[PDB]
RNA sequence: CCGACUUACCAACCCGAUGCAAACUGCGAAUACCGGAGAAUGUUAUCACGGGAGACACACGGCGGGUGCUAACGUCCGUC
RNA sequence: UCCUCCUAAAGAGUAACGGAGGAGCACGAAGGUUGGCUAAUCCUGGUCGGACAUCAGGAGGUUAGUGCAAUGGCAUAAGCCAGCUUGACUGCGAGCGUGACGGCGCGAGCAGGUGCGAAAGCAGGUCAUAGUGAUCCGGUGGUUCUGAAUGGAAGGGCCAUC
RNA sequence: UGCCUGGCGGCCGUAGCGCGGUGGUCCCACCUGACCCCAUGCCGAACUCAGAAGUGAAACGCCGUAGCGCCGAUGGUAGUGUGGGGUCUCCCCAUGCGAGAGUAGGGAACUGCCAGGCAU
RNA sequence: GGCUCU
RNA sequence: GGUGAGGUGUCCGAGUGGCUGAAGGAGCACGCCUGGAAAGUGUGUAUACGGCAACGUAUCGGGGGUUCGUAUCCCCCCCUCACCGCCA
């Protein structure tokens, strides 16, 4: 690499609301405080769930019986 | 690839010799050894050579692709072309650039007393 | 009327009509009208001939023309005196030699194919003949 | 009477070619050939001019040869 | 013929001069070359002057 | 490195049991990362230019390549040598290094993130993505900005296949689907 | 919106077959031209210098062509 | 007036109020050198981005490019980037080409001094061919060459140049 | 001397493509790392350096293969120099030269110098 | 100040 | 027959390579005033086709062509205007 044209370029800590803790090199200097990372993200149990079609006829009988 | 654009880039200086009719030291640079020859202005024949892939040169070594053994190559083509009494050549570098191994090899014939 | 689209160029030397031509065999084709004489050909003959086999075979049967007139033709105007730039493109022709074969034609029997091309032949200046196709 | 014409214009020939011909003797700094690019190509003894003009740089015959994998045309010059 | 001629001065002192050419209006900055005096046998710097 | 390591040990092994490769130089092996903002606009003004380099040169540690027009087009108003575009060529180990802060924060923090396509692979292993804005990257100060950027990252890798890159990447658990 | 299909309307590229070109050429003559060697022949027929000119309105015929209508005892070039 | 192609008949040359197109410049880098690079177009994928910017891969292999017309050239690139620079040098020039001539052109090499390169080497403007105007007269700088009794000077000459 | 490889040539497609196979002791290649020599109009990609864990995957080399590319007769034809002739926009006769395209067929190069490795 | 037709 | 110039949305009218898919104005449309019309006054404002209008493309007589790009530049076909088409 060049010597000065590029930015700081430091290991640093993010730690996440599911305790992710993970050290990366990165150009921001201070620590990084998450939300969701890649083992808290709904990707495997939200996206699984959020279709949600329900059906028209279990609606009918739902709203009362004959 | 990268084999043809190196004769690309060496194909004009070797031309230019060639019309020069000059006796012209040929290196060739590889990751683990050095080669150099001295050819006639003819392109067809050699008058010596020298390599790291000879045992009289690459025994006294510790790695043959570094610039120890490039110097002691061309110190070795060097006291054989002024043996041979082959004194005026002219270095074709074929296609590498002129700096660390082959630079070194050209110091050290320049050094040894090859006049180029 | 056949005319080239585009041209290079807008005018074309005279030229010569010497030799022998080379589309000589029916290609295409089973019946051809092939040329014997000399000479250049036109847009209106080819188009009149043409339309004179295409009635004579009541558009039953296909047919070819081999030729295609691309040379321009240039006249001067009448009274023009013989300067003054080339003249003026008036129509296109067709330079034909000995052999040329000038039409094929298939789907048709072969007298059929005989009184076709003798009313297109009565359409052009030059010689021509009837000729059949051949295994080499 | 009228007409005019756009297309009356020509230069002057430049007269290029080969000078000298095969196997014929010439003094150094002869012209051989005079030519627009390098419809030949430089052999031994023989410069290229800044016209890409083909003149001898010794004496001697001139020697045409075709070479290289491009099947270029060379002209050299025999010593003499 | 935008391209208006000079006159580039020897600054050995000498009245040397090479001529040329320059378009004035797209190089205003002065031309400086360093160039070889006849008089002197030395390459000296020339300066633009006007062609006069 | 810590997925360059994760590669030499698990991946290599992986993809030469799913394919039964002859050689371990055989198996694919990612090379290169590209990080292009087309910036068409920049023509008005550098300012958005030298603030999408600023923006590009702080996800990735590197000094962009500012790109340029290779000719000239009319529609768009540009003339031939404009600079109409930034590029960061990312390898070795700031490459592991972006491709782990991708896959593991900017991935999950993509606004109504639903997955990748499988069908970005461009018929030779090599995978093509293009993001919307800037933001999900942490490197970028929310309030510091302006303008919502878009770029697009290019994975060039040793596949010579399609699939080889998806296995390749699924070894990786890039989120396809 | 996605699209349905069929269809009596054409068609790129590519492939195969077939022609054309003064300003096309992946080929390519005969002649001509340049240079060298060698006989025989020819009143040096060759070149250089010097003295004196005349001439610079050509024609037709053959061949190769431009133009014109492959019109002209037409016109303009090359060659005899 | 000048350049390019055809006519032009395979050396050169070759006419017409014959067929078609351009020039009357530009560049202090668009020159020199060293080092390096190799296109057009199309296909697929891809944020804004769209027939068409930019990015990545593949086919292709110069169908592109050449400061401008056409032709001939161009990969050792003459095409494209960057570094250093001023050989866009002065005196000469063997030897040839081309013209009726005036003239025009090519040129290795020599002397001096220079630039790049480690060096061999290259460089006396630009890929080449158009981009031009004789003499007289007159102007400017330099030069004791001359200086109408003598010393100067005027004026003239020579060199550069308008 | 044999085999293999590398470098430099000769020659310039009978030498090039394609398809299939094969090679790793050496060589070569990829390959590992890079504070340094040096480098990126960003990037150790390239260039370069320090090396040698792995692999012949790619590339390269070798072998085979007529899908091409290429080469290519013989005969004939076209043209044409000279002389002559005709029905004279074009042809013919004597004589000399003689294509191109195409066909049969060939054809998966040949060779030199030096160095190294393994055999002999 | 002036400003048509029905 | 030739020479030159020109061809602009509904009309006139500017517009000699880059916000010209067009000035400005009139006219057309809509609204207001008016008992009703005008005249005023205010606001707008081309035809097609692709989706759906996201904007896109075409259209300076017609048709080609170049330059990244033409309403402007070159050609043809045309139309019109001006001049000449003479000596015998
Ligand atoms: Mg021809
Ligand atoms: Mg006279
Ligand atoms: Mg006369
Ligand atoms: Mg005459
Ligand atoms: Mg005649
Ligand atoms: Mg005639
Ligand atoms: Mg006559
Ligand atoms: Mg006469
Ligand atoms: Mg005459
Ligand atoms: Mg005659
Ligand atoms: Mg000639
Ligand atoms: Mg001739
Ligand atoms: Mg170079
Ligand atoms: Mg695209
Ligand atoms: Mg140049
Ligand atoms: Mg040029
Ligand atoms: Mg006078
Ligand atoms: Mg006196
Ligand atoms: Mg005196
Ligand atoms: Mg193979
Ligand atoms: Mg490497
Ligand atoms: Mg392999
Ligand atoms: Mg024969
Ligand atoms: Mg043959
Ligand atoms: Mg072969
Ligand atoms: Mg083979
Ligand atoms: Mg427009
Ligand atoms: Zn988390």
């Amino acid at each position: 690499m060049k010597k000065d044209i590029h930015p700081k370029y430091e290991e640093i800590t993010a730690s996440c609301s599911c305790g992710n803790v993970m050290k990366i090199r990165s150009t921001v200097g201070h620590d990084l405080n998450l939300d969701v990372c890649s083992k808290c993200h709904p990707f495997f149990t939200g996206k699984q769930r959020d279709v949600a079609t329900g059906g028209r006829v279990d609606r009918f009988n739902k709203r009362f019986n004959i | 690839d990268k084999k043809s654009a190196r004769i690309r880039r060496a194909t004009r200086a070797r031309r230019k010799l060639q019309e020069l009719g000059a006796t012209r030291l040929v290196v060739h640079r590889t990751p683990r050894h050095i080669y150099a020859q001295v050819i006639a202005p003819n392109g067809s024949e050699v008058l010596v050579a020298a390599s790291t892939v000879e045992k009289a040169i690459a025994e006294q070594l510790k790695y043959t692709g570094n610039k120890d053994a490039a110097a002691a190559v061309g110190k070795a083509v060097a006291e054989r072309a002024l043996e041979k009494g082959i004194k005026d050549v002219s270095f074709d570098r074929s296609g590498f650039q002129y700096h660390g191994r082959v630079q070194a090899l050209a110091d050290a014939a320049r050094e040894a007393g090859l006049q180029f | 009327m056949l005319q080239p689209k585009r041209t290079k160029f807008r005018k074309m030397h005279k030229g010569r009509n010497r030799g022998l031509a080379q589309g000589t065999d029916v290609s295409f084709g089973s019946f051809g009208l092939k040329a014997v004489g000399r000479g250049r050909l036109t847009a209106r003959q080819i188009e009149a001939a043409r339309r004179a086999m295409t009635r004579a075979v009541k558009r039953q049967g296909k047919i070819w023309i081999r030729v295609f007139p691309d040379k321009p033709i240039t006249e001067k105007p009448l009274a023009v005196r013989m300067g003054k730039g080339k003249g003026n493109v008036e129509y296109w022709v067709a330079l034909i030699q000995p052999g040329k074969v000038l039409y094929e034609m298939d789907g048709v029997p072969e007298e059929l194919a005989r009184e076709a091309f003798k009313l297109a032949a009565a359409k052009l200046p030059i010689k021509t003949t009837f000729v059949t196709k051949t295994v080499m | 009477a009228g007409g005019s014409t756009r297309n009356g214009r020509d230069s002057e020939a430049k007269r290029l070619g080969v000078k000298r011909f095969g196997g014929e003797s010439v003094l150094a700094g002869s012209i051989i050939v005079r030519q627009r690019g390098t419809k030949f190509h430089a052999g031994a003894n023989v410069g290229c001019g800044r016209d890409h003009t083909l003149f001898a740089k010794a004496d001697g015959k001139v020697k045409f040869e075709v070479k290289g994998p491009k099947n270029r045309k060379f002209i050299s010059i025999e010593a003499e | 013929g935008i391209r208006e001629k000079i006159k580039l001065v020897s600054s050995a002192g000498t009245g040397h001069f090479y001529t040329t050419t320059k378009n004035k209006r797209t190089k205003p900055e002065k031309l400086e070359l360093k160039k070889f005096d006849p008089v002197v046998r030395q390459h000296v710097i020339y300066k633009e002057a006007k062609i006069k | 490195a810590k997925l360059h390591d994760y590669y030499k040990d698990e991946v290599v092994k992986k993809l030469m049991t799913e394919f039964n490769y002859n050689s371990v130089m055989q198996v694919p092996r990612v090379e290169k990362i590209t990080l292009n903002m087309g910036v068409g606009e920049a023509i008005a003004d550098k300012k958005l230019l030298d603030n999408a380099a600023a923006d590009l040169a702080a996800i990735s540690g590197q000094k962009p390549l500012i790109t340029k027009a290779r000719k000239s087009v009319a529609g768009f108003k540009i003339r031939q040598g404009y600079p109409i575009g930034c590029k960061v060529t990312l390898r070795g180990e700031r490459m592991w290094e972006f491709f782990e802060r991708l896959i593991t924060i900017a991935v999950p923090r993509i606004r109504d993130f639903r997955g990748l396509s499988a069908k970005s692979f461009d018929g030779r292993g090599n995978y093509s993505m293009g993001v919307r804005e800037q933001i999900i990257f942490p490197e970028i100060d929310y309030d510091k900005v302006d303008r919502v950027r878009g770029l697009d990252i290019t994975i060039t890798t040793t596949a010579k296949s399609d699939e080889e890159g998806r296995a390749l990447l699924a070894a990786f658990d890039f989120p396809f689907r």
